[PDB]
């Protein structure tokens, strides 16, 4: 409880690092792909559309890249072993994008970057 | 641009394999030159993409629940670009295990950190990829002789852990090579030394063994074959090219559902060898995949 109560919050700490002009985490692995994919956020294979870039999941995960526990009772990673689609306009900071945005449980598209379930 | 510029790379032509050259120093006309890669694409993503594009033209065995192990998967970046490409290429659900002397984060199902000699497994594999390279290889002080180190482990791993019908792609260079590994290429239905077009300016090649037969099909002298490889590279300049990276429509490995069967060594007849030689058969048990990393206990 005292270790859990104390624990880190690496998520907000990254936005603060970027806010203070910190260089975004590099070496996210960009894949070669057709760019005619479904455009869904996190997929078993690259699914980038004409407006996205596909990256190896583990390399875009703050917790994987910083070697720190994942925020989940099971410590399950949502990116590792998968491919994350990042809008070309945000492709310079894939770690920042996956942290700041959430996936739509219904259509699998990024909320605010592909999900149109709300009209 | 030559016809080979639209290919993912160039394989060592058969007539060069049949020579008896003496080892000479490798001297590439474009040595060091860097390829013009698509924007933001890493050299190792391009290299592995071209290797996979070339493996798509071979008779690889592709069984359900395929088993692939990738040695030398880590980079100085702390990530695994090659593993990302292999997982993109391999059918979904393929068990992909990777390893490296140094720590790194990977998309592999399981990752083992430590010298490849500390990696153990009773299970057999369908495909072995090695990108291992000893940094000390750059220290060229003595004659260019057959190298041991990880090559000794790779040869033993192929002999004891590769399923019959399985294939391998093992990275070599002018100075990073092993005579026994070349001799082992003679235990496959077919083999070659493949050069990626994005790294045409390097002596690097992938030694590819296609469909393991577990017995010699042809006798290969490793010292002579490496000399033949360098003669080929020294007399056939390859123009740097990234052209094949732009068409990824047929990139994924075709799921062939290759049959997997258990057979005693006495049951391996000519009809079975014929099936192995066409990528239509994998011989191994279908038991649970268990791997381990030896840990040295010290004060
Ligand atoms: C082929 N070649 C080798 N050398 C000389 O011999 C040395 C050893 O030769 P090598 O066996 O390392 O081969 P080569 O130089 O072709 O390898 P290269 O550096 O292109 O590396 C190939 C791949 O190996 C891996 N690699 C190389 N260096 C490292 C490293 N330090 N750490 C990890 N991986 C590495 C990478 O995947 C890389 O793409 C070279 O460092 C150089 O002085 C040459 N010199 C001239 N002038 N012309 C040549 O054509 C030539
Ligand atoms: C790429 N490849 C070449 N060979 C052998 O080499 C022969 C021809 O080699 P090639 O380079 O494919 O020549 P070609 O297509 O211009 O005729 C084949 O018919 C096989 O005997 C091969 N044999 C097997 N088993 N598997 C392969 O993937 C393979
Ligand atoms: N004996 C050994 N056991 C395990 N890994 C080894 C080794 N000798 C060299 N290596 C590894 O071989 C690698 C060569 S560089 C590998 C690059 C990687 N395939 C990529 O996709 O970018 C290094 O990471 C080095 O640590
Ligand atoms: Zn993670
Ligand atoms: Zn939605």
């Amino acid at each position: 409880s005292t270790v859990l109560s104390f624990c880190v919050d690496a998520a907000k700490a990254y936005k603060d690092y970027l806010a203070s002009g910190g260089q975004p985490i590099t070496n996210c692995v960009k894949m070669l792909c057709t760019h005619t994919g479904t455009g869904q956020a996190i997929t078993v294979t690259p699914e980038a559309n004409m407006d996205q870039e596909s990256f190896g999941g583990a390399s875009c995960c703050l917790y994987c890249r910083c070697h720190i526990d994942h925020p989940n009772p099971k410590g399950f990673c949502d990116l590792k072993g998968k491919y994350v689609q990042i809008p070309t306009t945000c492709a310079n900071d894939p770690v920042g994008f996956t942290l700041k945005n959430t996936v739509c449980t219904v259509c699998g598209m990024w909320k605010g970057y592909g999900c149109s379930c709300d009209q | 641009a030559s016809s080979q510029a639209w290919q993912p790379g160039v394989a060592m032509p058969n007539l060069y394999k049949m020579q008896r050259m003496l080892l000479e120093k490798c001297d590439l006309q474009n040595y060091g030159d860097s390829a013009t890669l698509p924007k933001g694409i890493m050299m190792n993503v391009a290299k592995y993409t071209q290797l996979c594009q070339y493996l798509n033209t071979l008779t690889l065995a592709v069984p359900y629940n395929m088993r692939v192990i990738h040695f030398g998967a880590g980079s100085d970046k702390g990530v695994a670009p090659g593993t990302a490409v292999l997982r993109q290429w391999l059918p979904t659900g393929t068990l992909l295990v990777d390893s490296d002397l140094n720590d790194f984060v990977s998309d592999a199902d399981s990752t083992l950190i430590g010298d490849c000699a500390t990696v153990h497994t009773a299970n057999k594999w369908d495909l072995i990829i090695s990108d291992m390279y000893d940094p000390k290889t750059k220290n060229v002080t003595k004659e260019n002789d057959s190298k041991e180190g990880f090559f000794t482990y790779i040869c033993g791993f192929i002999q004891q852990k590769l399923a019959l019908g399985g294939s391998v792609a093992i990275k070599i260079t002018e100075h990073s090579w092993n005579a026994d590994l070349y001799k082992l290429m003679g235990h496959f239905a077919w083999w070659t030394a493949f050069v990626t077009n994005v790294n045409a300016s390097s002596s690097e090649a992938f030694l590819i063994g296609c469909n393991y037969l577990g017995k010699p099909r042809e006798q290969i002298d490793g010292y002579v074959m490496h000399a033949n490889y360098i003669f080929w590279r020294n007399t056939n300049p390859i123009q740097l090219s990234s052209y094949s990276l732009f068409d990824m429509s047929k990139f994924p490995l075709k799921l062939r559902g290759t049959a997997v069967m258990s057979l005693k060594e006495g049951q391996i007849n000519d009809m079975i060898l014929s099936l192995l030689s066409k990528g239509r058969l994998i011989i191994r048990e279908n038991n649970r995949v268990v791997i381990s990393s030896d840990v040295l206990v010290n004060n």
